[PDB]
């Protein structure tokens, strides 16, 4: 039983730009001159507002999928599975979990850079949903999947014991329930060890959150280059405009001012275009994350290599700064052995084909076994069906089939 | 009136202690609406609160469809 | 509309129209004003084209999603959760609309639930019995086997149960009776 971690970005940082302060600073003459260029800033405000509302739409679509908020009952027995690290911890004031705290701590006189950028017309707006609300959504999803199963994604939540839910999932992947009912303790120990290994990896490794850090770095670099563009001449005498006004006459000062205005407007246009492209990519990622949440957490997926590497069993969501983390619990085989097989058994001049499993031989005898687990059984008429004589199938072999009725006739 | 939210200062809206679905988003979990003949600013309500009875040997099975 | 309204800007020139510029200044000097106007208008039109390209890309993504939905939800039955509606998907219908498609999804939703007591296996004659494609339930006195998504009690028999191992390893097993439908006709 394997547990794997996946990280997906969801949203971005909302920004607002003030045209007049960025371009003309605190000079009134430039403020008067700026009006000649028409409506070049209403478009910028419209685009930035669109991105800002898009981010909130992304977060709401990804996380708000449950109509009711569920809570786990006080008793914390789930068939031997611990779950104490992913469930809410009431002690801390943030109502978060251990893994969530580790993830938040993983991604991170003198004047702060934020204030310096604010003093030039570039400001950051706060998101609609705080971290506590996202934590509550995550807790509700976890409680619903632990207690009810996948029934709460298509109607009312119906309670079911955890062992029976695991048996149903085992039946889904293609293994009978007796395997779980006879290896419950081993499976629980494996799950606990995997969760502990995830704990250790998160506590030690500090490079598993690359994508969100890349998003933050890209935003910071864009702001840095936008700020740095304010100290270039664009072909004029100097960047500072009061010196230009004081040194020389209006006839050439007009040309210098026009050069500066054109350069700064071009820089703003480039910034807006790059922001639009990045926002489109983030929205694509958010759509993928929402689909994954609807398909792997609220149900079981038969798609290959979608909700983990292996045979999917289930999944759990957790929050992260501007992103989501998925813990996938999957099933992988091991300790394989060779065997000899045949396509059919020719008995009484009739061809016999298995109903669910495959025919195997250990050297002298013949058995029928399920596909993903070694569990031999005697070939009878209860797990076999007949179709035609045995002179057409290539590779048929001779053996005997047991009838459970004739013994009862004589006894 | 005056109210201080993490998104700034709000003037003209009265704060109430109930919770409703959001109508006009202000930010930091605070929304506003027009109700009562007045404007009220409140904190968002995520949804109804529910609890599920869980035990070793209990199941729930449906008896009808829609 | 905004592309049309941009035509009234001056871009630092002496006028927003060309004929008066050409009818008031000599050829040596009108060039700067003409260049300013031409550059401004070219920049505006280029910005319009870029925004159109981005919006076209988004519309293409939406169209691809709609095509996939038409392929799976309508022409077949989908097992994906929350893809062709809320609930268990049954079927769907398409309709047209100006610059778009409208999908009507017909789905199945359970209701009127009831509580029951269950056990994973049944110990009988020193052997453990497991259900084939159902679940064991009890109404307080007797035991039955029922399908998962609908209530249809049935008598536990050999035809709907299978046996594997003894009954001293499964946690939560209970004692009951499994009815054999071969002996009563054999003894009659």
């Amino acid at each position: 039983i394997s547990v794997t971690t996946e990280i997906l970005p969801v949203s971005m940082t909302k920004t607002s730009v003030d045209c007049t302060m960025y371009i003309c600073g605190d000079s009134t003459e430039c403020s008067n001159l700026l009006l000649q260029y028409g409506s070049f800033c209403t478009q910028l405000k419209r685009a930035l507002t669109g991105i800002a509302v898009e981010q909130d739409k992304n977060t709401q679509e990804v996380f708000a999928q449950v109509k009711q908020i569920y809570k786990t009952p006080p008793i914390k027995y789930f068939g031997g599975f611990n779950f104490s690290q992913i469930l809410p911890d009431p002690s801390k004031p943030s109502k978060r979990s251990f893994i969530e705290d580790l993830l938040f701590n993983k991604v991170t006189a003198a004047r702060d850079l934020i204030c310096a950028q604010k003093f030039k017309g570039l400001t950051v707006l706060p998101p609609l949903l705080t971290d506590e609300m996202i934590a509550q959504y995550t807790s509700a999803l976890l409680a619903g999947t632990i207690t009810s199963g996948w029934t709460f994604g298509a109607g009312a939540a119906l309670q079911i014991p955890f062992a029976m839910q695991m048996a149903y999932r085992f039946n889904g992947i293609g293994v009978t329930q007796n395997v779980l009912y006879e290896n419950q303790k081993l499976i629980a120990n494996q799950f606990n060890s995997a969760i502990g290994k995830i704990q250790d990896s998160l506590s030690s490794t500090a490079s598993a959150l690359g994508k969100l850090q890349d998003v933050v770095n890209h935003n910071a670099q864009a702001l840095n280059t936008l700020v740095k563009q304010l100290s270039s001449k664009f072909g004029a005498i100097s960047s500072v405009l009061n010196d230009i006004f004081s040194r020389l006459d209006p006839p050439e000062a007009e040309v210098q001012i026009d050069r500066l205005i054109t350069g700064r407007l071009q820089s703003l246009q480039t910034y807006v275009t790059q922001q639009l492209i990045r926002a489109a990519e983030i929205r694509a990622s958010a759509n993928l994350a929402a689909t994954k949440m609807s398909e792997c957490v609220l149900g079981q997926s038969k798609r290959v290599d979608f909700c983990g590497k292996g045979y999917h069993l289930m999944s759990f969501p957790q929050s992260a700064p501007h992103g989501v983390v998925f813990l996938h619990v999957t099933y992988v085989p091991a300790q394989e052995k060779n065997f000899t097989t045949a396509p059919a058994i020719c008995h009484d001049g009739k061809a016999h084909f298995p109903r669910e499993g495959v025919f195997v031989s250990n050297g002298t005898h013949w058995f029928v076994t399920q596909r993903n687990f070694y569990e031999p059984q005697i070939i009878t008429t209860d797990n076999t069906f007949v179709s035609g004589n045995c002179d057409v199938v290539i590779g048929i072999v001779n053996n005997t089939v047991y009838d459970p009725l004739q013994p009862e006739l004589d006894s | 009136n005056v109210f201080q939210t993490r998104a700034g200062c709000l003037i003209g809206a009265e704060y109430v202690n109930n919770s409703y679905e959001c109508d006009i988003p202000i930010g930091a979990g605070i929304c506003a609406s027009y109700q009562t003949q007045s404007i009220i600013a409140y904190t968002m309500s995520l949804g109804a609160e529910n609890s599920v009875a869980y035990s070793n040997n209990s199941i729930a099975i449906p008896t009808n469809f829609t």
